[PDB]
RNA sequence: AACGAUAAAAGAAGUGAGAAUCUUCUUCGCCGUAAGGACAAGGGUUCCUGGGGAAGGGUCGUCCGCCCAGGGAAAGUCGGGACCUAAGGUGAGGCCGAACGGCGCAGCCGAUGGACAGCAGGUCAAGAUUCCUGCACCGAUCAUGUGGAGUGAUGGAGGGACGCAUUACGCUAUCCAAUGCCAAGCUAUGGCUAUGCUGGUUGGUACGCUCAAGGGCGAUCGGGUCAGAAAAUCUACCGGUCACAUGCCUCAGACGUAUCGGGAGCUUCCUCGGAAGCGAAGUUGGAAACGCGACGGUGCCAAGAAAAGCUUCUAAACGUUGAAACAUGAUUGCCCGUACCGCAAACCGACACAGGUGUCCGAGUGUCAAUGCACUAAGGCGCGCGAGAGAACCCUCGUUAAGGAACUUUGCAAUCUCACCCCGUAACUUCGGAAGAAGGGGUCCCCACGCUUCGCGUGGGGCGCAGUGAAUAGGCCCAGGCGACUGUUUACCAAAAUCACAGCACUCUGCCAACACGAACAGUGGACGUAUAGGGUGUGACGCCUGCCCGGUGCCGGAAGGUCAAGUGGAGCGGUGCAAGCUGCGAAAUGAAGCCCCGGUGAACGGCUAAGGUAGCGAAAUUCCUUGUCGGGUAAGUUCCGACCUGCACGAAAGGCGUAACGAUCUGGGCGCUGUCUCAACGAGGGACUCGGUGAAAUU
RNA sequence: CCCCCGUGACAGGGGGCGGAGGACCGAACCGGUGCCUGCUGAAACAGUCUCGGAUGAGUUGUGUUUAGGAGUGAAAAGCU
RNA sequence: GAAACGAUGACUGAAUCCGCGCGGACCACCGCGCAAGGCUAAAUACUCCCAGUGACCGAUAGCGCAUAGUACCGUGAGGG
RNA sequence: CGAGCUGGAGAUACGCUUUGACUCGGGGAUGUCCGAAUGGGGAAACCCACCUCGUAAGAGGUAUCCGCAAGGAUGGGAACUCAGGGAACUGAAACAUCUCAGUACCUGAAGGAGAAGAAAGAGAAUUCGAUUCCGUUAGUAGCGGCGAGCGAACCCGGAU
């Protein structure tokens, strides 16, 4: 059939410890100093199109 | 060559595989031969010219009738174009001319021969197929058939003079298969080949045999098949 | 894990609640004897328009072949029926059968075939040989005229009516070239200023004292009835009379004139985009069909549907005072199919699936040719997850020092070889072959000169590492085993040394043939055959050949006798009744095929007791011992070759031995070449890894 | 088939011309050799490459016939 | 089986009322019956349908169906 | 019957109805095309005809099987009836006669039922008086590789 295949049903303790790690990391977020709007660190503001002056449109 | 007859294959009798093998072939045109010959006596015909007939193994010879009407006749070995030929009691014993037995003297090679005067030929219709007249018997005349039976058969039965033509089926070699192809289907399929489920030969480890029979029942070489009939009265000597 | 081919994609513009994914624009890349286009089958509304956005879509969707509504499909001439017949089906009567049912002459049903009248353009959002415009043709009923007497079947005959290969002449479709024509413009990077560049370059019909290959044809009088059931003026058979080349009849197509059509583009309006109006040129030359002229020519054996329409005839029958045939105008025009996909995402495959699916068309350049191969037109696509990374490992690849089979079950795998031309070419042979044997040289460009080109030959010069410069593109050889050979087979582990085979034999069958299917005294296959034919079995081209043994088995042959069934035949025994009777069982002898018995038969089962192996082969596809023994080849050879004979256990049509040629067969060897290997490395791609989207499975 | 030479017991040998073949090479087409890949596949039998036939015992549509101890079969107990 | 009687596919083949069949080989007797012509209600079987009832079911039960021979699978019969 | 109706349909609109709608009970008249199917053909539901009457629209007829003709049959039925034909698994702890069983199935005819029925009978009393059904007799008598196993009838009691 299927060649390698599992042994035993992975319990709700031994599945649940695997997802340990799979804990999302909220985006580090900084107001942007015109529009005043948040925006992600290195990019431009979605809100005015702002990064020292203006780049994007509205 | 002229006005003839549709030839349709077919080897599987009312629906099922009766006579094994049979299958290829160019497709044929049958010939209507006139074989009785009776209803033209007194009429001469002039052999217009001899012909091909892949339905028989002799050659066919057409006849011009002095009333007009043409007939195509089996061709004996001798009859050339343009020779006349006639049928009644009141006909030479020469190549192509129909007359029954009784006329017929003894000795005279003939072919085509009936069996009841009427029907028509029955005898000696293949290539280079011949009849010796033995002698008078009664009403009857003692035969020879191409086989070597001797019969007695009515001197009221026709027949015509001669052997018949085609040569001989010897310069006729075949040579490879597919030949044998462009006429009936892969022949002589062995027995020995087979299985035990179908045929008694069938089976073993390798190549044998071990009893000998044919397809279906019986036994093969040596064995009368003939019945104990009515017909064997009107017949001395069979063998070869 | 996967998201269904490694044919890419990129940016810009738009829309929208939302966009890698839908739209438009410009690029890119992929197919192009197809991955374009046209049918058929099959599907069923999937087609168009306008909306939608649950689910379906392997992701996302604003999008679709999906959900909804509305529409679209037009025929006297295309396919089919009102026409015809094939295989087959069916079948009043007629033949068989426990039934139900099985057969069957005529007839009737049945396209896959025969027959048959329409072309060219235009154009809905979606149909077009159907609608529309232009100009045709077909039959039918009648109307006016012509003509002035036949018309001619449910029957005759003629005719339709037929293969395969090869091929001469002319031709178009159709394709190329140009300082031919016509139209639009411009070009600049260095140049060109047009003799450049791009595009177009004739379709239908009518008429002609125009050119014309090819193709088709004999006419008439008479006689015999004995032939077409009969008739016939028709057809056939025989005869007489003008039949060589000529000669009639046909023009495939080409040309000219006209006319309707189209035609590159041009011109306005534009409601984000279409609509209406206009219209230039038409040349010279080369190629060219599987289409046409056409039922041509030749060669061949394996000897190549039928029926109707149709043309010719009389029988009947109506009428000669209104014939058929012609001509022109009116009239007439039935039923079904027709959208759309249709080598595929609309069909069969459960899937929007790397499979399968019959027919037609399928352009250009280069290339001996070509539907091959590389690029490419028209046209159609980038294959309904994506973006980074550039580990192991996996697949699919490119190169590789020296070595070159040492790998290994085995050169498995992969190299090498590769087209066309010229030279050259073995053993052996069935005289054909082997043979592309093997081996070698060439191949690009330019100029001159020679010829038969689409090009080729010679001479001289140039360039590169290299000239079939890329793609398609045999590696070869020595020996053996088996089978002759082309072929065939285990759909889905066996392609072979199996089966078939031409050729050989033994045998059975006399025709309501043996034999086979079958309820059957039916009917049929064998066969519309007839022993130079048909059945069965074995062997297996060809060459030389096929020994001995008939006791057992089987087949064929004999009868002097033994055996042996029902039945004929009743001697004798017994039951009951007073009795005549009525009753139970009943020998002898006679009574067929078989079996015992005698003889033969082996290309019958068989044997090497009935006899003990004739050649020929032999450690073999057969051999235990065994890696027999010596030789060969190797540095070394359980295999291979060759002798030998001790054949556990070859051997003559379950054929023996040998054989040229054949082989995706099997074994052994050599050359070549190589990542098969010493012994691996580096490089590419696709997964694997990472993010975002969708998210299985055995197992437990 | 037409021209050319040769007579030892000989056969044909040469040219022309023709256009044979279960002939060759090779697409379509029909097939399935060897490897690899695939092996909860793209796929209930395939893919790339390589290979066999390719005027014949050839391929193929449509229509129709033969079936369960029955059919069919260039023969494997194959297919139905 | 000592196998009568009915039945009849094959060959045969009679008596006619001091006549014929029957009574479990066959005989005598004793006893019961008139074949070889037809017709014939009612009591019995069943439940597609109808009505009534039930120590019958109540949505994995009960018909397959609270309705469907439908969807769906299969060329088909068939299945569901 | 006596006020509602306009089917499920929950759906709006036009209406109809005490000159008695609707629904219920009972007759009629229509009734396309297929289907025994029946003019002929056919891949059911579609093709193609002819004869008659008719102004076209339209109406009727054209199959065979019996008998003079009236008139009768063709096909369809859940089970039940009878007739022609007639399995195997299984039991016999194997299997062959036997069993399963004249069961399943196929076919023909038929009806509301059928079949059977008026003693050349049952039978042992010189008793009975057409048939079917139930009870019983009775697992008796008997059959039987006398094995597995199969199994009556007269009498009597009723339904009629
Ligand atoms: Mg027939
Ligand atoms: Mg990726
Ligand atoms: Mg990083
Ligand atoms: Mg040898
Ligand atoms: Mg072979
Ligand atoms: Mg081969
Ligand atoms: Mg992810
Ligand atoms: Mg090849
Ligand atoms: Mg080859
Ligand atoms: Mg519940
Ligand atoms: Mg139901």
């Amino acid at each position: 059939a299927k060649h390698p295949v599992p042994k035993k049903k992975t319990s709700k303790s031994k599945r649940d410890m695997r997802r340990s790690h799979h804990a999302l990391t909220a985006p580090n977020l900084t107001e942007c100093p015109q529009c005043h709007g948040k925006k992600l660190s290195h990019h431009i503001c979605p809100n005015c199109g702002y990064y020292d002056g203006r780049q994007v449109l509205a | 060559l002229t006005e003839a007859l549709p030839k349709t294959g077919g080897r599987n009798n009312r629906g099922r595989i009766t006579s094994r093998f049979i299958g290829g072939g160019h497709k044929r045109l049958y010939r209507i031969i006139d074989f009785k010959r009776r209803d033209k006596s007194g009429v001469n015909a002039k052999v217009a010219a001899i012909e091909y007939d892949p339905n028989r193994s002799a050659r066919i010879a057409l006849l011009h009738y002095a009333d007009g009407e043409k007939r195509y006749i089996l061709a004996p070995e001798g009859l050339t174009v343009g020779a006349t030929v006639n049928a009644g009691p009141e006909a030479e014993p020469k190549l192509g001319n129909a007359l029954p037995l009784r006329f017929v003297p003894v000795g005279a090679v003939v072919h085509a021969l009936e069996l009841v005067p009427g029907k028509g030929a029955q005898l000696a219709r293949s290539a280079g197929t011949s009849v010796q007249v033995q002698g008078k018997e009664s009403d009857y005349v003692i035969v020879r058939l191409p086989s070597g039976e001797l019969r007695r058969v009515h001197s009221e039965c026709y027949a015509t003079i001669g052997a018949v033509g085609n040569a001989e089926h010897k310069n006729i070699v075949l040579g490879k298969a597919g030949r044998s192809r462009w006429l009936g289907r892969k022949p002589h399929q062995r027995g020995s080949a087979m299985n035990p489920v179908d045929h008694p030969h069938g089976g073993g480890e390798g190549r044998t045999g071990a009893g000998r029979v044919p397809v279906t029942p019986w036994g093969k070489p040596t064995k009368g098949l003939k019945t104990r009939r009515k017909r064997k009265t009107s017949d001395r000597f069979i063998v070869t």
